[PDB]
């Protein structure tokens, strides 16, 4: 095993859920208990990256979708996508710069800094139904952190 | 013959050009057991003089400037307001013919980017982690205005206006953080503007706010060429130490670590190694 | 036409509804059809901006209606369903509108009242909001529990506080007061806490001198941990033909935060270089940071 994986579901820190909203998007809203099975599935590879002191180098792929998080240059802006892939070849130990996030997970809650574009985040918004994306501020308008749960 | 107290610098008084700046007479309740009120009736005067910076010729202050601009009211001193070349050390003095007592304090008025930059020395507020509702308070606000006039006070962070965030509720001259977090890291500052007399003022403080380990998380200290290693939660007024015994007291080589917390690592080389906290003193000894 | 927003969005019954065109912000000009929708506010349902009033909703609603943004160029638009309902029996709330949430015992945390941004004042300030739990009304006392904006503070997590929630307000549509209702169910968890992984073995030690051999890293910590191997400053690469790392986890139904996480430095076959330079087992995460060796 080249790399360790484990299976996350993730929420931001208003409680809010991550589904999967027609394809190549994610979005962010509060679900009722019934819908609950509507969570995206996080595949969280422990991937290879720069040595921080205090980060832990990751990368975020949904669960046999064969889709990564991607964050890359659009109309010279850092954006956020899922780029497609062959399962073959990924999960790989040292990944692009992408696909590697750096995970700073503070008693248990998330931030995950975009490695390709430093001091960039995932981020939700407060709004409901709002498709995940990536910010350049912390602390502001956008939710950056985020709770993790087991399957 | 004075009693010197010197230069008093428990000030944060470092201050934004063409904003108001009142300073209280440091020695009263302080350097001195009595107010203003009292000293006057005990037939002691109070003076005020300075000296300007790059220069030692104590000169008197101008009180008569245009628009009454640097002016005097008992125990205080105003410029309303300040200009750069005001900086310098202000000596308030009371005096009798068989009494003298004098202190000055420290004014560096300093020159503001249009976000809020200058060589400012910030206040560091630290706030606890995941701690409920914490508050910051607009800092010296209390004797530029009356009660009678209601200000605006306008909250930022960075560059930015705080409108709409996710945990940070402006009310009014206090800014609220809802359950904090390490995202909730950065400088803000409070801008509060008021009328005085037909002429409108503004009043800008910054600090920076930084958060730190919980009181809940906070801990005796905890112990890992001979290593002792010891881990120090944040504790607020804490002095984290740490020692190697023989029985009594070969070179060292001391490290401390911090983290995002503020939670202190220690590490110190070479048969007993001692830490203490606030919370504790412990030891553990080696094979 | 049609592609669906297949997520039944349940609200409550005799009570204020709004529904949004489910759009990503590249949106137009939006009308709503039910399976058009009245354009004048007096109409129990209607249109006002871009959005579907229920004023007020009635359970006969339940169903699906549309919303079509129009460029000439383009029009492709999207169907979304409702459910309303009326509270159970004895309850004041319904089981199906009920949105989960939960938080830590220990901790300080705060639920939030969803879909409540289309009820602010002009000001973009929402209504007072009055906390209930199982229908019994909260002591807002910023002590165990605060309430602004659309949160309930709740301190000292135990789990007492386990309950379905409720967030209520007050809407004034056109003169008429409007009551919006909406449910949480508050489920503990296990505490947060401040945890540095920390090495079991290897124990900064010798070991005697071989010539497909295989080297442990015991680490106890979180599953969010990691442990690695670094050997001459550098970590160990996917392209070096002797050295392999292999990386496993036993979880702990004990304490989750306290399991072992493995990682294996499968060495293969020795070169002369290795006694020279020890090989460290690094344990990291936000906390802190653990190191131990073993020399060859
Ligand atoms: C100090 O000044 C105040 C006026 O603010 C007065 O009430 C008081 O009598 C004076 N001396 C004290 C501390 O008693
Ligand atoms: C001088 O000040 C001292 C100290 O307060 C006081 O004892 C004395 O009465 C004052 N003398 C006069 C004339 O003001
Ligand atoms: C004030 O005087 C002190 C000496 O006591 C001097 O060191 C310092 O530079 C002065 N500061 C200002 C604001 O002029
Ligand atoms: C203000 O905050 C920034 C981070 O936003 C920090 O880098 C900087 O040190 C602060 N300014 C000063 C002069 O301390
Ligand atoms: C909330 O209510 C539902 C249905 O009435 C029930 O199944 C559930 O146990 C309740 N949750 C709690 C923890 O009170
Ligand atoms: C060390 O890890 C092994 C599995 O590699 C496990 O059996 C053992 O219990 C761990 N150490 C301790 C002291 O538990
Ligand atoms: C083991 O070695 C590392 C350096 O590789 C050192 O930092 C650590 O303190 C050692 N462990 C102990 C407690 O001897």
């Amino acid at each position: 095993a080249p790399v360790r994986s484990l299976n996350c579901t993730l929420r931001d820190s208003q409680q809010k859920s991550l589904v999967m909203s027609g394809p190549y998007e994610l979005k962010a809203l509060h679900l009722q208990g019934q819908d609950m099975e509507q969570q995206v599935v996080f595949s969280m590879s422990f991937v290879q990256g720069e040595e921080s002191n205090d980060k832990i180098p990751v990368a975020l792929g949904l669960k046999e979708k064969n889709l990564y998080l991607s964050c890359v240059l659009k109309d010279d802006k850092p954006t956020l996508q899922l780029e497609s892939v062959d399962p073959k070849n990924y999960p790989k130990k040292k990944m692009e710069k992408r696909f590697v996030f750096n995970k700073i997970e503070i008693n248990n809650k998330l931030e995950f800094e975009s490695a390709q574009f430093p001091n960039w985040y995932i981020s939700t918004s407060q709004a409901e139904n709002m498709p995940v994306f990536l910010g350049g501020t912390k602390g502001g308008q956008d939710i950056t952190d985020f709770t993790m749960q087991f399957v | 013959r004075c009693d010197d107290w010197g230069l008093d610098t428990m000030r944060q008084i470092q201050v934004f050009e063409d904003e108001p700046a009142r300073i209280k007479c440091p020695l009263f309740e302080h350097f001195l057991k009595f107010n203003y009120s009292t000293a006057h009736s005990a037939g002691l005067t109070l003076i005020w003089y300075w000296t300007r910076q790059d220069r030692d010729l104590e000169e008197p202050i101008n009180f008569r400037l245009p628009e009454n601009r640097i002016s005097k009211e008992k125990d205080v001193l105003w410029f309303r307001p300040t200009l750069l070349n005001d900086t310098g050390n202000y000596t308030c003095m009371l005096r009798n013919t068989t009494y003298c007592s004098k202190v000055a304090f420290p004014l560096e008025v300093v020159q503001k980017d249009s976000c809020f930059n200058s060589p400012m020395k910030l206040p560091v507020h630290k706030l606890y982690i995941e701690y409920g509702i914490q508050r910051i308070t607009c800092p010296n606000v209390d004797g530029y205005f009356p009660s009678s006039v209601k200000p605006t006070i306008t909250w930022y962070m960075g560059c930015y206006k705080i409108q709409n965030f996710n945990n940070v509720i402006p009310e009014g001259m206090n800014l609220s953080f809802l359950i904090a977090l390490i995202s909730n890291n950065g400088n803000y500052t409070c801008v509060v503007t008021y009328p005085e007399n037909g002429r409108t003022f503004h009043l800008t403080r910054t600090l920076t706010v930084k958060v730190v380990g919980s009181p809940k998380n906070a801990v005796p200290p905890v112990i890992h060429l001979i290593p002792c290693t010891v881990y120090f939660s944040f504790l607020m007024d804490s002095r984290n130490e740490v020692w190697w015994t023989i029985d009594g007291k070969v070179t060292i080589n001391e490290s401390i670590s911090h983290s995002r917390t503020e939670d202190e690592t220690r590490t110190q080389i070479l048969y007993v190694c001692h830490a203490r906290s606030a919370k504790g003193e412990v030891a553990k000894a080696a094979k | 036409k049609e592609r669906e927003e297949k997520i039944i969005l349940v609200s409550s019954a005799n009570e204020i509804d709004v529904r949004p065109c489910p759009l990503n912000p590249n949106e137009g000009t939006i009308t709503w059809y039910k399976d058009p929708v009245s354009t004048e506010q007096a109409s129990r349902i209607h249109q006002h901006k871009e959005k579907l009033w229920f004023v007020p909703a009635k359970v006969e609603d339940s169903g699906h209606y549309y919303c079509v943004v129009r460029n000439s160029s383009y029009c492709l638009r999207i169907k979304i369903s409702a459910k309303f309902v009326e509270n159970e029996p004895n309850l004041c709330y319904n089981a199906q509108a009920i949105f989960k949430q939960k938080l830590p015992v220990a901790g300080d945390g705060g639920l939030v009242c969803p879909y409540m941004e289309f009820f602010k004042n002009e000001n973009n300030e929402l209504p007072k909001l009055q906390w209930y739990k199982d229908c019994k009304p909260l002591l807002l006392d910023n002590i165990h529990f605060s309430g602004v904006k659309d949160r309930l503070i709740v301190m000292n997590v135990a789990e007492k506080h386990r309950g379905n929630y409720t967030c209520h307000a007050s809407y004034t549509y056109l003169g008429k007061q409007y009551p919006i209702t909406r449910v949480i169910e508050f489920i503990t968890l296990e505490e947060n806490k401040p945890t540095r992984p920390v090495i079991v073995s290897p124990a900064n030690e010798t070991m005697e001198v071989d010539l497909q051999i295989q080297l442990i890293c015991n680490v106890t910590g979180q599953l969010s941990d990691i442990a690695y191997w670094k050997w001459n400053g550098s970590v160990i690469d996917e392209d070096d033909p002797v050295l392999g790392e292999d990386y496993y986890s036993v979880e702990n139904p004990a304490n989750k935060r306290r399991s072992t996480l493995i990682t294996v430095l499968n060495i293969s076959e020795i070169e002369s270089r290795f006694y020279k330079h020890p090989f460290t087992c690094f344990a990291k995460n936000t906390h802190g940071i653990d190191a131990a060796y073993i020399q060859l």
